[PDB]
Formats: C-alpha cells, structure tokens, sequence
C-alpha cells in the first residue's frame, strides 16, 4: 500500500502445509479447481504475520465468472471457534491456490473485506515448480491513470517470504533429516545463492522476452505502461561510464585479494603448526610403543 | 536518439534543432532538468550535456520488436554465465 | 515573489529590481515592522542582504546543474564583477555551503568533488539494485494484464 | 595447506592402530550399574 | 416428506416498490417469506432454509440453516433497485445446494420473481437440462412478472418436467390487490399433494 | 520428543493377567518416566511407538525457505560499509598475533597437563586465528566473485 501498514507478509511452514493438506481434502473429482480459505495471524507495523487457516466451502463455475460461492456463515462460526480457543486470531487476510490470478478474485476480496481491511491474497502452489517462494502477496488497491479511464480495484505485489518460531523451526529440522542441507558449509552456500541467482533472472527475463514476443505477434493489445517501465530498465543498465569505473573496480578488487593473501598466508603458518605437534606426538608415541 | 555510451550533446548541436543561440540553450536545459524531462548535468567549459535519464514516451509496434531482440540479446548473456558457474563451482562446492 | 525562491531556477537581480523595486516602497513596513526595507537606518543592510540570499540561491543551484563553469559567464549568472565573484564565492566555501573547488588560472569552478572508488561503486550497487526491483514489478505487472486479455 | 595436511594424515594413522574402543571393562561397570540404578529409582519411586 | 434443502430466492428491483399488492410490495414480499420458510419448518421437524437475491451479482445473505430466525433478520434489510437476472442466481443457488450437512436432503428452490426477464428461451432451456441432470427442483412465485412479461418460464418448468408435474411447477399469483393469493399459491400446497 | 499412551486394565492385572498385557510391541527402553512409568509401563499404560509420513510433496514443500531472485549475486554489499569490516578484522589479527608469538615460546617449554588445562583468555591461541581467517576469506572472496559475475551478467 501507499500506506506503511502493509510490506512483508510472513507465512509460517505449518500453513503451506496447512494448504497443501487441503487442497487434497477436496482432492476427489474436484480436484483441478481453485480452493480458497481464510488466513489467521497477527502483525502490528510492515508486517502480516500469518499463522492459522481454515478451508471455507467454496465453488466456482468453470468457464464463468460471476457464479461463485463462499460460504461465508461458515466464517463467522468458525472464526469465533478459534478464537474461543487463541486470542489475538483476527483475520489477516485469505489464501487461494494459484496456479495464478482469476478475473473473479476481486469479487471474493470483497466478501472477506467484510470483516478486516487491509486483506490480502497469498497464492500459493500445489506443485513444486518454482524456484522462488511458492508465495506472492497481493493487495487490493485502486488508484487513477493518466490515459484517463475509470478508477480501478486492481490487485498490486508486496515483498513475500517466509519465517518461523521455535516449534515451526523444530518441526521443520525434523522433516527434512533426509533431504540434508546441513553438510553443505558456508562458503559454498552462498556460492549456491549466487548460480541460484541467476536462476531466477533468467526465467523473469525470459518472462518478459515471451510478453512482448506476445503483442508485437499474435497480437495482444498494447498496454503502454508496462512497455514504459520496460524503458527504464534499459536506462538503468550500467553502460555509460564504462572507462572510470573500470579503473575503480580493478582497483577495489586489488584490495580485496591483498586481504586474502593475508588471511590464506596465515591458515598456511597456523596448519603447519599444526603438523608440527602431530611429528613431535608421533615421536614421543614412539618411546612408548618401545620399552616392555 | 543516441542510444549507448554516446549521449553527450554539444551546445552547437542543440542550438541548431532548437533555433536559439548558445546563450539561451543553458537556461533551456535547466528548465528541462528543473520540471525533470531530463535528469544530468551540463558539463559547460568543453559545451557537453550529460543525458543520463530522460521520462519514457509511447512506442509503436515497430520500435517494440527491436527491443524484443534487444532484451533476448542480454538473455542469452545470462545464461551463459550461469552456465559458467554450473561447470566448476556448482560441480564441486554444490 | 515566494515562487521564485522555491523552484530550482536561477534569478536575474536586474529583472528582481525592476519588476518589484515598486511593491518593496508602497505599503512596506517600515515602522510597524522597523523598516523592513526602508529608510537607510538599517535599511541599507537589508538590501544587501537580500541581494547576497538572491545570488547564493543562484549558487545552490549552480550545484545541482553544473560540474565545470567558466568564470566568465558564472560573473554573468550572478550579475557581479568577474573579480568580486571570486571574494563572494569564499562567503559559502570554506564556511559550511557547498565546497566547490575553483581554480583560478583555469577560469574553472568544479562543483563534482573528487571520485574515488567507494563512490563510483556504491552508485553502480545502488543502480543493479534498483534495476533488480523493476524487473520484479514489471513481471508482476505482466501478470495482472495476463488475465485481462485472455480474460480469466 | 592441503599438502600438508595431507601428510599430516599419517600421524593420527599411527594412533588409530591404537585401540580407540579400548577400556571394554569400564564400559560393562557402567552397563552394570545402570541395572543397579534402574532398581534404585523404582525403590525412591517405592512403586511395583 | 423427507428432509430437504429450501432455498428461497427473493428479488431486488424497482418493481418492489409497487402498491399493486399489499401496501407496498416490498414489506408483501418480506411477509410471504416468512410464511413459506416457517411452513418448510413444520411439515418435517429437521429443514435447512436459504436466502439468496436475485439482483446484480446474485449473492448469498445466508447459506443453509435451520432456523427461520435469520431469514427473517436478514430480510429486514433489503432494498428495491437493480436489475434482476434469472441465471447467475439460479446457477449459484446449486452451489449453495451441494454445501449441506447431509446428503440425504432433496434440492428445492423456493424462487420469487418480480421483474421483466431479459434471458432469451435458449439458454434458460439449456440450465434446465443442466438442473435435469442435477436434479434440482424449483418452484417459480410469479409475484407480479405475468402481464409485464411472456412466460419463458413456461418452457423452463416443462423442461423439468419429462412426465412429473410436480418435478418443477411455475405458480401464478393473480395482480390485482390480491390479499389472499400469496397466501394459497404458496408452494408446499400449489403444484404438489403435501400441505403441512 | 513425543510419545504416546495407552491406559492397562489394572484389574485384569492383579488377577493374574498382569504377565498377560504384554501386547507384542517392539522397543527402545526409557527411564527418566519410571517415576510413574514402573507402574506405567508396569501397572497403568504402556509405550506405543511413533513414526511418520514424509510425504515428496510436503518434502518438497517444506525445503523451500529463500527466494533468491532478489537475493545475493543479484546484489552485495556496501563497498564503504566492505572496507570498514576488512579494516577491523585486518587489525584484530595483529593483536591476537602477539599473543600467539607468546603462546609459541610457552608451549615448547612445558608438558600437555599444563597447556590442557590452559581455559583462562582462549583469546591468545590459534582458535581465533581461524575463527577470523574463514569469516574475513568467506568474505571476501565472495565478495570477490559477486563483483566480477555481475559485470558480464548485466553487462
């Protein structure tokens, strides 16, 4: 939001399990379908801690867009049930199962605004794919443009991720004893999060490239604001003060292997000690393994 | 226009496409980099303008298939790198 | 006379003086307010004072829009002589308002200061940085209008 | 420094051909006071 | 009879401001619900009571429950306006239908209709084979909407019908002041045997 | 840890089934519960055992917990902020150098008893040298590569 109440949404572990076990409780022959339900948690400044959910009886025509139904009784008895039983539960926003958006969406943000301003969306995945967070946050904003046209209630992106508590953490750690992460040390880990990296600006960029592959062929109707911010991006890129920065990042890096001389020279030296006491043990192990 | 590295402007080039001498063509650019058309400096003694960022404008269907090529261009850039750091350091460290 | 000291827009002290010398003599006050700007009491510091905010706020913005400048025509942006505007530029230099460098013989004054590499990195960090966010809002965009066109 | 770790390598191999599961008969003392502590604290529960 | 799932729909228009019927249409219409629900009440002691509208984005004001008590409250608070659609509230009135306790209960729409209909014969047709497959009865209260319309509905309750006349019966409510016509066409003794 | 329980007919047992609610469960012994586990186990409940379900889906869910996309190699640190942290830790090795001088003319003149139980100032001794050496290099050399990648990647 243009308000500062609202910026990183935190999904604790027990909720994508949470989910992904509905989403195999309907899982019958309706399966292949959105399910939605509501998001419990607490937050107090940027945040919107979520925690607990709940399925809501929900259905959805397919191939229509106004016949939807949310049982939303179903909310006002159970939102008192949990909260018999944890205070401070309010209702923080609700969840609906990708894969992606739906045009119908809007019109459910506002049969759950009816209780919590500030709702927000959590799409999460039934299927492993992504190699980001299988977790994007949106709001419901609505805002002016210069082409115009009527105000709007669109949908806009927040900041996502995920965190934990101790029990979450613990609960985790024992799940994934076989999956080991842990051998991994850290140099090498974030040598992983730079390839990993560039995993993800590939496919974004790739992203973008089939976008406008889509309208300027197999005609998609222009949408002139993505193509302006699609300007910027190519102002931004690091280019025009090519001969001074080259003399200043060379020189940067030069500091930074005189540093690693230093510290290699000194795990050498520190080693070598330590070959030292492994002879003079061997040695005094060796007028033991004499005498009687 | 000028697209790369060059985008350096010279008074004597201004003043020609904007029909005023070289003693308005100051003021002019700090109008433009007052109301933000044009975010720089004007670099005066050797008569240089730096254009560093100027507000985007419509295109048409024409312009937008070069940026297609433009765009894939820098694509392939990463993933050949990626592909560098595949081979050596993904292979061992992880 | 307030809007021109707000925007970022150099100010002529001629066209100051004429199209306002009439409005600061009617109506002043100089004696519910101890001459604002009359008389020659106090009244003449006041208007040299005004004229030094004047051609420092030309200054201010000098820094904004300009590394290099030739004395010559800086003595023209300030409407004072090529000799006084070297002894009014040390009134903000070594004081605390913009340390520009000047060199004399060159005729030059530099309101860059000196680059080193902490500078000319944490510029191309701040720009991957920035670049890397805009991606990420123009995929996000992308998708919104997926569902509008192909209508979900 | 991996040189000469990798010859540091035979010393702890001299020591390894010493027994290191060695002192079998402490290990059974203990083992054979867990049977005395495991009775010691069903008779401070005082509970059959 | 058995237990079943009662889902009255009522209508949101201008034509819900009319003093044809008892004082003014709006409060007749609130009236004759009252009396449809707390009649589906008695006939079996279990019976589970909806209440969708039938205007602009058909909507739910309350999903299946038992007492007449808050389909009476929600009522309270209507508003004659909007243009009432015939489709998009039956369509989500099944989906309020599979959600139940119980699968044993049978699916009835209790459906009161006050405006011209703007849905060609065609695809009216078409949901009603749809119900056919479902099967979804549905009782139709013509509470006006007789001479300000041709029945198309006419057609629709005949493609409910392959040999059952009550599987799906479209009941008239004469418009004159008629007082004592909303209160006999009421469904459960207009168009089949049971009236308790 | 987590168990689980179930109630014994203590009746039955004193009437002779008490060498009769042994169903056949497998094992691994406690002790700390025998507080009330010696007539738990023994008289009032017994041990059932846990397992789990590691489902792939779940498994594949779970192991998720960074999007890097934004994250490291598509950024790095503050170049000033960088210089400032080589600076602290460069000098923290020279001090604890001294130390480590004096801590080599000691050692050679005195047996393991007396440097074992050497636990006053662990400042003076190699663990702090390495401690610094894989911090100050991880940095850097990281710091390295990230500066070098992006300059082909976005170039």
């Amino acid at each position: 939001m243009p308000e500062l109440a609202v910026q990183k949404v935190v999904v604790h572990p027990l909720v994508l399990l949470s989910v992904v076990d509905h989403f195999n409780r309907i899982g019958k022959v309706g399966n292949q379908k959105r399910v939605v339900g509501v998001l419990l948690g607490s937050w107090q400044k940027k945040v919107l801690d979520v925690s607990n959910s709940f399925a809501v009886p929900f259905d959805e025509d397919d191939k229509d867009d106004s016949v939807w139904f949310l049982d939303h009784d179903y909310l006002e008895n159970m939102y008192g049930m949990f909260k018999k039983v944890n205070a401070r539960e309010r209702i923080v926003g609700w969840y609906h199962t990708g894969p992606k958006l739906h045009k119908n969406d809007i019109a459910i943000n506002e049969l759950m605004k009816r209780y919590c301003p500030n709702s927000v969306l959590v799409i999460i995945d039934v299927k492993p794919k992504d190699l980001g967070l299988p977790t994007e946050a949106y709001i419901s904003v609505e805002e002016v443009h210069d082409d115009g046209t009527p105000t709007s209630k669109t949908f806009e992106h927040v900041t996502s991720e995920i965190g934990a508590e101790e029990a979450e953490e613990v609960g985790v750690e024992h799940l994934l004893r076989d999956i080991k992460d842990t051998t991994v040390g850290t140099l090498s880990q974030r040598i992983t999060n730079q390839v990993h990296g560039l995993k993800g600006l590939n496919s974004k960029l790739l992203d973008i490239r089939s976008y406008l592959e889509k309208v300027a062929t197999g005609k998609l109707p222009i949408n002139h604001q993505i193509i302006y911010q699609l300007q910027d991006v190519f102002n931004l890129l690091p280019d025009v003060s090519l001969q001074e920065f080259v003399k200043a990042f060379y020189l940067k890096t030069n500091d930074q292997m005189v540093v690693v001389y230093l510290a290699s020279l000194i795990r050498s030296v520190v080693a070598l000690h330590n070959l030292i006491n492994n002879k003079i043990a061997n040695r005094d192990a060796e007028k033991k393994e004499g005498q009687e | 226009t000028r697209p790369a590295n060059h985008r350096q402007l010279t008074f004597e080039e201004i003043a020609k496409s904007a029909k005023i001498t070289v003693n308005e063509v100051e003021l002019l650019v700090m109008k433009a980099l007052s109301v933000g058309l044009v975010k720089g400096s004007i670099d005066e003694v050797d008569k240089r303008v730096h254009m560093t960022w100027v507000q985007p404008r419509v295109l048409d269907l024409q312009q937008i298939k070069g940026m297609k090529d433009r765009l894939e261009f820098w694509c392939t850039d990463v993933k050949s790198m990626e592909m560098l750091v595949e081979h050596q350091a993904h292979d061992i460290l992880t | 006379l307030l809007k021109l000291f707000t925007t970022m827009e150099l100010m002529r002290w001629s066209t100051l003086v004429e199209d306002y010398g009439m409005e600061l003599r009617k109506g002043s006050l100089e004696s519910p307010a101890t001459d604002v700007f009359g008389s020659t009491e106090e009244g003449e510091k006041r208007w040299k004072d005004l004229k030094n905010r004047v051609v420092e706020h030309n200054i201010r913005i000098m820094a904004k829009y300009y590394t290099r400048i030739t004395m010559k025509r800086m003595a023209q942006l300030l409407d004072l002589s090529v000799d006084e505007s070297e002894a009014f530029l040390s009134n903000l230099v070594v004081n605390k308002t913009i340390f520009a460098k000047v060199d004399r013989l060159a005729g030059i004054i530099n309101f860059q200061r000196p680059k080193d590499p902490n500078n000319l990195l944490n510029d191309w960090s701040q720009k991957l940085n920035s670049l890397m966010s805009l991606v990420n809002k123009t995929t996000h965009l992308i998708a919104k209008e997926e569902m509008i066109h192909n209508l979900q | 420094h991996n040189m000469s770790v990798k010859a540091m390598r035979f010393p702890p191999k001299s020591y390894n051909k010493d027994l290191e599961s060695a002192e079998e008969r402490r290990e059974r003392e203990q083992q054979d006071l867990e049977f005395a502590k495991e009775m010691a604290e069903d008779d401070d529960d005082s509970f059959p | 009879m058995v237990l079943e799932s009662t889902m009255v729909c009522v209508d949101n228009s201008e034509y819900m401001r009319n003093g044809d019927f008892l004082p003014t249409r709006l409060q007749a219409q609130q009236d004759a619900v009252n009396i449809v629900c707390h009649s589906k009440t008695r006939s079996n002691p279990e019976n589970n009571v909806g209440l969708i509208t039938l205007a602009n984005d058909c909507e739910v004001l309350t999903t299946l429950t038992p007492d007449t008590g808050r389909i009476l409250s929600k009522l309270h608070t209507v508003q004659p306006k909007g243009k009432i659609t015939f489709c998009t509230g039956i369509r989500v009135a099944h989906l309020a239908l599979k959600h139940r306790q119980g699968k044993n209960h049978k699916m009835r729409i209790i459906a009161f209709v006050g405006s011209p209909v703007e849905d060609n014969e065609k695809d009216l047709v078409k949901l009603a084979k749809r119900l056919k497959k479902e099967k979804v009865n549905v009782d139709i209260i013509n509470f006006g909407e007789e001479e300000v319309n041709t029945e198309k509905l006419t057609a629709f309750v005949n493609t409910l019908n392959g040999k059952d006349g009550t599987g799906s019966h479209l009941v008239t409510v004469p418009p004159g002041p008629s007082l004592a016509d909303a209160l006999i066409s009421s469904p459960i003794l207009a168009g089949e045997g049971g009236a308790m | 840890v987590i168990d689980a329980f179930r109630l014994i007919n203590a009746n039955m047992m004193v009437l002779g089934h008490e060498p009769r609610q042994t169903t056949s469960n497998l094992g691994h012994l406690n002790k700390p519960s025998i507080q009330a586990l010696i007539h738990g186990l023994n008289r009032h409940y017994y041990s059932i055992t846990i397992n789990y379900r590691k489902n792939e889906l779940e498994q594949k869910m779970l192991l998720n917990l960074h999007k890097k996309s934004w994250m490291e190699g598509l950024t790095l640190q503050d170049y000033s902020e960088h210089c400032k942290h080589n600076e602290s830790v460069v000098k923290e090795m020279l001090e604890l150098a001294k130390n480590y001088n004096k801590a080599v003319e000691e050692e050679d003149k005195m047996t393991p008893e007396q440097l074992a139980i050497k636990n006053v100032g662990k400042q003076d001794p190699k663990r702090h040298l390495e401690e610094h050496v894989d911090v100050l290099m991880t940095s850097n050399i990281v710091q390295c590569l990230a500066a070098m990648l992006d300059t082909v990647v976005f170039k």
